[PDB]
């Protein structure tokens, strides 16, 4: 698997523990890892898909927060 | 631009768990040649079960042609 693959896997672990409504702590946890990940990703392949990808978790994280 | 919208519906759909609408937007990266979003699409696509990891590689394979 490639860099956008790895943090899809991860995002759809993301959008389970929203749904389910685990803690945030844990929401928070794994949406920080996806977004340093997506950095150090876009770093070495810059992309939009990679900034949007970044973007995308933080929007879910800002809105968990909420 | 364009892009960025099918990832983010791709994103949209997936925590929807819309599978024929994955399904729609993954064959639109792949028309357009949008290698990334494809690769990104196809492996939510999977994990929900939409798709299967031979049509995976077949659909990364038509959008890197």
């Amino acid at each position: 698997m490639g860099a956008v693959e790895r943090l899809a896997e991860k995002a759809y672990e993301l959008l389970k523990l929203v749904k389910e409504a685990a803690p945030l702590e844990e929401v928070k946890e794994l949406a920080d890892e996806i977004i340093a990940e997506a950095e150090a990703a876009l770093a070495e392949k810059p992309s939009v898909e990679l900034k949007v990808i970044l973007e995308l978790a933080k929007e879910l994280l800002e809105e968990a927060e909420k | 631009g364009e892009v960025e919208k099918i990832v983010r519906e791709a994103a949209r759909a997936a925590r929807e768990g819309d599978k024929e609408k994955l399904k729609e937007l993954l064959a639109e990266a792949v028309a357009k040649g949008y290698v990334e979003a494809t690769k990104f699409i196809a492996e939510l696509a999977l994990k929900a079960g939409a798709i299967t990891k031979e049509e995976k590689a077949k659909y990364i394979a038509k959008a890197e042609n």
